RNA sequence: GAUGAUUCAUAAUAACUUUUCGAAUCGCAUGGCCUUGUGCUGGCGAUGGUUCAUUCAAAUUUCUGCCCUAUCAACUUUCGAUGGUAGGAUAGUGGCCUACCAUGGUUUCAACGGGUAACGGAGAGGGAGCCUGAGAAACGGCUACCACAUCCAAGGAAGGCAGCAGGCAAUUACCCAAUCCUAAUUCAGGGAGGUAGUAUAAAUAACGAUACAGGGCCCAUUCGGGUCUUGUAAUUGGAAUGAGUACAAUGUAAAUACCUUAACGAGGAACAAUUGGAGGGCAAGUCUGGUGCCAG
RNA sequence: AUACAGUGAAACUGCGAAGCUCAUUAAAUCAGUUAUCGUUUAUUUGAUAGUUACAUGGUAUAACUGUGGUAA
């Protein structure tokens, strides 16, 4: 009988008593077996706490099965040989048969996340990604306890190491693992993390170093019974919100009480919460409140409607706290779809008198001219221009998730608000409803993670004014210093990761993971001229891509597990068969972030300008010690360059995002068909050579993309505008303009092949509209290959169009699109339209006559 | 059983009673004294390639 | 040639066939010859194989065989009833089944029907289909159908327990030795089987010595009458042995048990059987009714 | 034991796997007896086949080696 250091019991009680949460490592062989003593600590504490248990693990269990009978016909065996006893189980076995433990692989984390546990079992320690470590522990309930298992001999290395010596990183004989290594410093600084070995023996390198037992004991529980004594009376209301398990939670339910009540169809209300705060719940309660009020028509648009099966379960409970009865009161609908997997998708009511609740999806808005209350849940992963034409002549209810799955960036939101600005509700939930607020492990992930990291305004900048590009330089950032998890590589690093959340659209938690630990990856920052922890203003992330990787990727093969991928060399790989490609070493812009209050200062432009520099050599061991740190910043002249042929670029085709690459000679040579069904805007891919190197084989490309384009706008941008449109076509140009030999050029139309594409009879008809003796439709079966001629440069020299006639020829010849249709793009009244339409006709038919 | 022994730990009071190269490195880390956090405090991390050692963000 | 009897046994001719079978196997031993090559020729067994007979079985089949019955006289052709010809199937005979044909068959000498102390044949969750073998429509397996129910990460997987034994509560432990049975077998096995577990005769005492007392018993409504070795609520002696406490052997596959058998084992023989019935008597005691001191 | 040679897991072949519980039925059960020239029959027992070869192929895989999938 061994007595457990004091640290242990106290810290599951007091985590208890408070609803925290609480972190163990346990480090040893034999850290399985402790995790039985660990759980009746936690239920001895309090019998209130949920008996569930989450283990998560990467490919294999430690040492047993979670099947039954396979258990015990190896314990009937077992007795049976005579090995064991009869009725010995040990505390491990017991633990396991008894408990309800739910056994989960890191890949398929998405299926947890509606679930609540009272402990997590986290068994691999080296595959521990970011998505996995927020969706895990925010499961865990107030007063549970996480477990991390480094088992592992090389994470013990690791840990020993990192003790003895901050500065010395343990590196085995190309991925470094920084994630990692910055996890476990930061479980030193977690006040409410204890790291045991198997014998329950504290090591002092954790943070709960000095954790005493708290005498026997909320003012937020006040502010809660105290609302829902006041409200019993008043039904709804009161049925509904003894739902609310929070004071913000009831605030929003009331708040949208407030709105079903007033009864205006030009009011929206904008809900903004962090992941697990109960928005769906609140949705939820709400749609229960409208049916009761007595709305009829209430709608449900989302992505997808697996993801509302929340939110439809607290409208049924909803409807339970209003006396609502299944197959009486109401009847639930469940999908046909297979791909929907019996998803609800609608409630028909038949109390006092009928009422519907029906799901659609975002893109269907022509139904809604009958609505009187839409439910837009998680409209952050609706694209921006089908909201748009969500918000019609009814009530609108929005539900906006920040930081929780991928969500959006911050700014994203508010420039939605911003444009916002019909009438606008705007609520936001703040607190948790699974622990205490201010609980310290969501704070220790929010900081590991960089999750709630925040754009703050300089007022310096302010004072001494904004820097002026030329000033500014480029920085290479070290990335063993910048994720050492010192106070000011910390600083920085947060700096760094708010510009990358506010600029790009969608962000994923794996994305810091990837920068840490992959090799091919470089950062760069563009200082402000130096004169205090320096800010950014614009960052680069690079990827390396092409015959320097290979090297890399034969060494992983050999580990049997290829590692990341060459996105432009497979890419271009497919679409034009080209091996040079293959050869040819570049590297691929994989973000590039500015501030966006001083977007359009130039600050974008500059830092390609300095990095196209620096790879084509304009500018001419940091490593940590393996077993004091390093500059964090490196200057451009004081690290060589790689040799590289190209510079790449893949982004959602946008018109600003096009013309900011267009203006830094960038040359598009890819356009995928099928739009992203996030947002709705097709990747496209640009290209740039550097001086040196041959830029044949980019121009042959670019001539190939300007056909692909032309033919492609009839079948799936025919939804692009025609002035985005040429604008493609013109940046592809650019690329022709590049080469100044004329090996390559176009060739003008012969009699020969003019014959072959038009008859007799179609020029006479040609002619006739020139001469205004036919009417426009005779002719429209000309304008697809006058257009392919024209925009071919077949025609030549001769003929030549404004920018605004060649969108009209452009629109009708390749978008297919009407000519009235051309006229609302173009903002023309569709008379001038047709009369321009005319005129470029006129210009044709005389080349056709002089060719003649 | 609360008050008995149940798998292996018996609970008195305020106190749990429980039964129960690698080696080498447990016995080093039960025997460190200061704290990671403490160990960063004395570490200066170099902002540029020359410049002062920077200790404290302000 | 054989039987009472045969188109039986057997032989031959001409063809037929998803033409069968007619040792490419193993253990032990190394003899007799010579033409010295490891040349020729070899002893005892095992496992296989055609056909016949025998044996172990099986399937149909002839005749006979104790209830009351007419208040049960028709029954059968009621999707064959009786029979003939041919075919199909079977291991084969055969309305066993099928096509054509005849109209038959049981019965007052009891058909058919009814009752029965006619315990005086069926299934393995429920029906249907199939598979192996010399032998099964298999307590085996498989398919679909119908219900029941179990595990799961909810994507699937598996079951026959819808059992058995109990109550209105310990069915377990030891063996194949004994008698038999199955196998690549002397030797392995067998919950076949065997072994154990959980109203009838005795004892609680028998034999002496001494002291001190004069009453003891029987009949009778009544009065009284009849007879003699009796009483102790006294002391005392040495003998006997069973229950128990138990050393061994025998017994048995082993073990329990039985039988046999050393040592110890009694005066309160406290080594302390009961059940029921009939009468008393007592206080500075209690209660009740009265015609003192009484009666209940 | 210079092919192996004692013993021998696994695997491939061969042989054998053939008490209970419900219903009830008059010589259709069962008993004795007859026939199979009208049949099938492992095994036992007794008889019984003169009609490249100093030994053919994988047209062959298991156990086994090793790589993996699955909650199983
Ligand atoms: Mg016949
Ligand atoms: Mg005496
Ligand atoms: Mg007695
Ligand atoms: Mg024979």
């Amino acid at each position: 009988k061994k007595a457990i250091d004091s640290r242990i019991p106290s810290l599951i009680r007091n985590g208890v008593q408070t609803k925290q949460r609480s972190i163990f490592v346990i480090v040893g062989d034999r850290a399985r077996n402790q995790l039985p003593n660990l759980h009746y600590l936690m239920m001895s504490a309090d019998l209130k706490m949920n008996k569930s248990v989450l283990w998560a693990y990467k490919k294999k269990l430690l040492g047993f099965t979670s099947h039954r009978k396979k258990r015990e016909n190896k314990i009937k065996k077992e007795i049976k040989r005579g090995t064991r006893e009869v009725n010995e189980m040990d505390p491990f076995e017991s633990f396991i048969s008894n408990q309800n433990i739910r056994y989960v692989y890191y890949k398929e984390s998405e299926k947890i996340l509606g679930n609540t546990y009272g402990m997590c079992i986290l068994q691999d320690f080296e595959a521990l990604t970011p998505n996995l470590l927020a969706r895990t522990i925010e499961t865990v309930e107030g007063g549970g306890i996480v477990v991390i298992l480094l088992k592992s001999m090389s994470s013990l290395k690791q840990l020993y190491t990192m003790t003895m010596d901050v500065h010395a990183r343990y590196r085995t004989e190309d991925v470094v693992a920084r994630f990692n290594e910055r996890f476990i410093l930061s479980l030193g600084s977690n006040p409410n993390c204890l790291v045991v070995d198997d014998e329950l023996n504290v090591l002092p390198l954790s943070g709960a170093k000095n954790v005493k037992p708290l005498p026997p004991k909320p003012p937020k529980q006040l502010e809660l019974q105290e609302l829902k004594e006041s409200l019993e009376d008043v039904q709804p209301a009161g049925s509904l919100v003894s739902l609310s398990k929070t004071v913000n939670q009831a605030h929003a339910i009331l708040s949208f009480i407030d709105a079903i009540s007033e009864k205006t169809l030009n009011f929206t209300v904008a809900l903004t919460a962090g992941r697990g705060r109960g928005k769906s719940a609140a949705l939820g309660i709400s749609i229960a409140a409208a049916v009761s009020h007595g709305y009829s028509n209430i709608f449900v648009t989302s992505p997808s409607p697996e993801n509302l099966k929340t939110l439809f379960e607290f409208i049924f409970k909803g409807f339970d706290a209003l006396g609502y009865q299944e197959h009486i009161d109401y009847d639930i609908i469940q999908s046909t779809n297979p791909d929907f997997n019996k998803a609800i998708v609608r409630v028909d009511i038949k109390r006092d008198h009928r009422q519907t609740i029906q799901y659609i999806v975002p893109q269907d808005h022509q139904v809604l001219g009958q609505a009187e209350l839409v439910v837009i849940d998680e409209a952050a992963a609706i694209p921006l221009p089908i909201v748009k034409n969500l918000l019609g002549p009814y009530l609108v209810f929005m539900a906006s998730t920040i930081n929780g799955y991928e969500g959006t960036g911050r700014s994203l939101s508010l420039k939605l608000i911003q444009q916002l600005r019909r009438q606008l509700r705007e609520i936001s939930l703040d607190e948790p409803i699974r622990y205490a607020p201010g609980d310290p492990i969501e704070k220790w992930l929010n900081k590991l993670l960089c999750l709630d990291v925040t754009l703050i305004k300089n007022p310096r900048f302010a004072t001494r004014g904004t820097p002026h590009p030329s000033q500014c330089n480029l920085f290479v950032v070290n990335r063993d210093t910048l994720f050492s998890y010192h106070p000011v590589s910390e600083n920085f690093l947060e700096k760094m990761m708010a510009l990358y959340v506010s600029s790009h659209y969608k962000n994923s938690p794996n994305d810091l993971q990837l920068m840490s630990d992959a090799p091919a990856h470089k950062l760069f920052v563009l200082l402000p001229p130096i004169d205090r922890i320096p800010d950014p203003l614009c960052v680069i992330q690079i990827a390396l891509e092409g015959e320097i990787s290979k090297e890399s990727v034969r060494n992983s093969l050999s580990r049997g597990q290829r590692a990341g991928g060459d996105l432009i060399p497979w890419l271009i790989s497919q679409q034009f068969q080209d091996e040079e490609f293959a050869s040819l070493s570049g590297a691929r812009i994989v973000r590039i972030a500015t501030n966006p209050e001083y977007a359009s200062m130039g600050y974008g432009s500059r830092a390609i300008e300095l990095l196209r520099d620096y790879f084509e050599g304009k500018f001419t061991d940091y490593s940590i010690k393996r077993v004091t740190l390093p500059p964090l910043l490196l200057k451009l002249s004081e690290q060589p360059p790689h040799y590289l042929h190209y510079l790449g670029v893949s982004y959602g085709l946008t018109q600003s995002l096009h013309k900011f690459w267009k203006n830094n000679s960038f040359v598009p040579v890819y356009l995928r068909q099928t739009a992203n069904d996030l947002t709705g805007e097709h990747t496209c891919v640009m290209l740039n050579v550097l001086e040196g190197r041959e830029s044949n084989w980019l121009v042959e490309f670019a001539k190939d993309f300007r056909k692909r384009f032309l033919s492609l706008l009839s079948y799936d941008f025919h939804k692009f505008t025609a002035v985005q449109a040429l604008s493609v076509i013109e940046s592809s140009k650019k690329a022709q303009d590049l080469s100044d030999d004329e090996k390559h050029d176009n060739k003008e139309l012969t009699r020969t092949h003019l014959d072959d594409i038009f008859s007799p009879f179609d020029l006479k008809r040609l002619d006739s509209y020139s001469n205004n003796l036919l009417d426009y439709h005779v002719i429209g079966d000309m304008i697809p290959m006058l257009a392919l001629l024209y925009f071919g440069d077949k025609m030549g020299d001769s003929v030549k169009l404004s920018s605004v006639q060649s969108a009209i020829l452009l629109a009708i010849g390749l978008q297919r699109k009407n000519i009235d249709t051309i006229a609302k793009e173009l903002n023309l009244p569709s008379n001038q339209t047709i009369a321009m339409f005319a005129k470029i006709m006129r210009k044709m038919s005389q080349y056709f006559r002089q060719l003649l | 059983a609360p008050m008995s022994d149940v798998g292996g730990v018996l609970m008195d009071k305020d106190a749990v009673y429980i039964d129960i190269e690698g080696e080498k490195l447990m016995t080093g880390l039960q025997s460190v004294e200061q704290s990671i956090a403490e160990k960063f405090d004395g570490v200066g991390l170099q902002l540029f390639s020359n410049g002062t050692e920077l200790h404290e963000v302000a």
